[PDB]
RNA sequence: AAGCAGCUUUACAGAUCAAUGGCGGAGGGAGGUCAACAUCAAGAACUGUGGGCCUUUUAUUGCCUAUAGAACUUAUAACGAACAUGGUUCUUGCCUUUUACCAGAACCAUCCGGGUGUUGUCUCCAUAAACAGGUAAAGCUGUCCGUUACUGUGGGCUUGCCAUUUUUUGG
C-alpha cells in the first residue's frame, strides 16, 4: 500500500481505490471514470457490507455511481 | 564499404585530349582507336544526352557536367 | 625513417616546388 | 574556365588584385590546349601533365590566398568557386589531414586503381626509397600517370 | 481566453552536495545530377512475433486467432500527369522479292528514366560523445555523465472556479 506526491483524482486514475459511502459499505476495485462529483465508475467493483462480524463480499463489475452517495476514497497500490 | 565518389576534372584536359585525336596517325592511337569503333554502340545514347541537355532559348550557354573516355572516343553529356 | 627535421632539409632538395619537385637528383 | 554570362554576378572586390596570376594561368592554359607535333606516347601524356599541374597551381593559388594567407574574403572565392577557377573537391581535400599537398582527385580513389589502393605517388618518397633499400635497388617510380607528380604525400 | 490552485518545463534563487528517480547523453546537422543493395503490378492485393490445427511421423504446403507496424505507385487503376523501339504469330495495306514498311491484335521484351527504405561515401557548417559484450544494424544492455528527484519567481495547459428538489453547503 503506497502512493506518490499526488496532487488530484485524475492523475491517480485506474488505480486500486477504496471508496467509502454513507450507507456502511466500502467498495474496492479499479476506477475509469470521474466527474466533478466525484462520480467513480468503478472498473472491478467489489461491495462489501457488514451486517450485524462477516463483510458480506458483492461481485459487481463495472458501476456508475452517484457521488453524493460517496464519503471518501483511498488509494492503495498500481493496477495490473 | 569502399567507395570516393567520381573525380571531377578540368575541361582543359578534357579539351587537350580532343585535340590530340585530330592527327590519329602514330601507332600509339591503335588501342584507342579500337575504342573509337567500341564506342559507335555508345554514341546514339551520347546524342539523346545531348538533346536532352540542349540549352532553351531563355539561356545563353547551359555549362553541363559529362564523362568523357580516358583516350576521348565518346563524350557522354 | 627520416626526423621531421630531415624530411624539411629533404624536401628542400626536389627542384622544383610542389607536388611536381623532381626528385630525380641530375646534379 | 567558365563563360561570362548575363546570369553570373560580377566580382566582388578584390579580383583585380588577383587577375594578373589568374590571366598568366588563364594564357598557360591557353597555349596548353593546342596539339603539338606530339608522336610519342610518352610525351604524348606529358602534354596532360602540363594541364593537370595548371589546374592544381591555379587552384593551389585560390586556397592559398583564401585559407592559407586570408586575404580574399568569402564572397570573392565563393565566386570563384561558381565560376569553376578552382574545384570545390580539391580545395576540399586541401583541408583534409594528411591531404594537404595533393595531386589530384583522380589519385586518391581507391576505385580506379587495379589494386583497390590508392595511387603510388601517395606513398612518402622516404617510403619508397625505404623499400628500395630493402629490395637493394633504386627507386623504380619517377613520374605518375594521371599527373605528373613525382610525389605529392603531405610530407614530401 | 485576464487571475488563482494544480501539473509540466527551461533560466534559475535554493536541502544533500550522498544512496536515489524521471528526462536527455554511451562518436552531430543540412544536404549532393554520389553509388550500392533491396523493393516497386498484386486474393486490393504487405510483412513481424506467438499459439493451435491437418498429412503417416509433423518435413517444404495451407488455414483460424492475438497484437505491433505497411515506405514507395495505384482508380478516368498505376512507378513516368511523359512515351519510344524491337522480336514471334495472325489479320490488312504498299505491292515487284527481302530489308526498310502501312497498322491493328495477342504474348513478350529492350531502352530514356523514376519513387522509397537502409547502408556507405563525399561536400559545407559546427563539435562524460568515457569503459565493457554482438549481430546483418542501432545508447541493445551493464558501469556511467548533465537539468534534476524536496520550495518560490518566470513560460505552456491536459483541468476546476471567478445553499434554496436531481449530488459540493443537511432528514
Ligand atoms: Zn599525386
Ligand atoms: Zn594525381
Ligand atoms: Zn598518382
Amino acid at each position: 500500500i503506497q502512493v506518490a506526491h499526488s496532487s488530484r483524482l485524475a492523475n491517480l486514475i485506474d488505480y486500486k481505490l477504496r471508496v467509502l459511502t454513507q450507507d456502511g459499505r466500502v467498495y474496492i476495485g479499479q476506477l475509469m471514470a470521474f466527474d466533478k462529483h466525484m462520480n467513480l465508475v468503478l472498473n472491478e467493483c467489489i461491495e462489501e457490507r457488514v451486517p450485524k462480524i462477516k463483510v458480506e463480499k458483492r461481485v459487481l463489475g463495472l458501476t456508475i455511481l452517484r457521488g453524493e452517495q460517496i464519503l471518501s476514497t483511498v488509494v492503495e497500490d498500481k493496477p495490473l | 564499404n569502399l567507395y570516393t565518389p567520381k573525380a571531377e576534372m578540368p575541361p582543359e584536359h578534357l579539351r587537350k585530349i580532343i585535340n590530340t585525336h585530330s592527327d590519329m596517325a602514330s601507332k600509339m592511337y591503335n588501342t584507342d582507336k579500337k575504342a573509337f569503333l567500341g564506342a559507335l554502340k555508345y554514341l546514339p545514347h551520347a546524342i539523346l544526352k545531348l538533346l536532352e541537355n540542349m540549352p532553351h532559348p531563355w539561356e545563353q550557354a547551359k555549362e553541363v557536367k559529362v564523362l568523357y573516355h580516358t583516350s576521348g572516343a565518346i563524350t557522354f553529356v | 625513417h627520416f626526423t621531421k627535421s630531415e624530411l624539411k632539409r629533404r624536401r628542400k632538395t626536389r627542384k622544383g616546388d610542389g607536388p611536381w619537385g623532381s626528385w630525380s637528383s641530375s646534379d | 574556365p567558365r563563360i561570362k554570362t548575363r546570369r553570373s554576378k560580377p566580382a566582388p572586390d578584390g579580383f583585380e588584385k588577383i587577375k594578373p596570376t589568374l590571366t598568366d594561368f588563364e594564357i598557360q592554359l591557353r597555349d596548353a590546349q593546342k596539339d603539338k607535333s606530339s608522336k610519342l606516347a610518352a610525351k604524348s601524356n606529358e602534354q596532360l601533365w602540363e594541364i593537370m599541374q595548371l589546374h592544381h597551381q591555379r587552384s593551389r593559388y585560390i586556397y592559398t590566398l583564401y585559407y592559407k594567407r586570408k586575404a580574399i574574403s568569402k564572397d570573392l572565392y565563393d565566386w570563384l568557386i561558381k565560376e569553376k577557377y578552382a574545384d570545390k573537391l580539391l580545395i576540399a581535400k586541401w583541408r583534409k589531414t594528411g591531404y594537404e599537398k595533393l595531386c589530384c582527385l583522380r589519385c586518391i580513389q581507391k576505385n580506379e586503381t587495379n589494386n583497390g589502393s590508392t595511387c603510388i605517388c601517395r606513398v612518402p618518397r622516404a617510403q619508397l626509397e625505404e623499400e628500395a633499400r630493402k629490395k637493394g635497388t633504386q627507386v623504380s617510380f619517377h613520374q605518375c600517370v594521371h599527373c605528373g607528380c613525382r610525389g605529392c604525400a603531405s610530407t614530401d
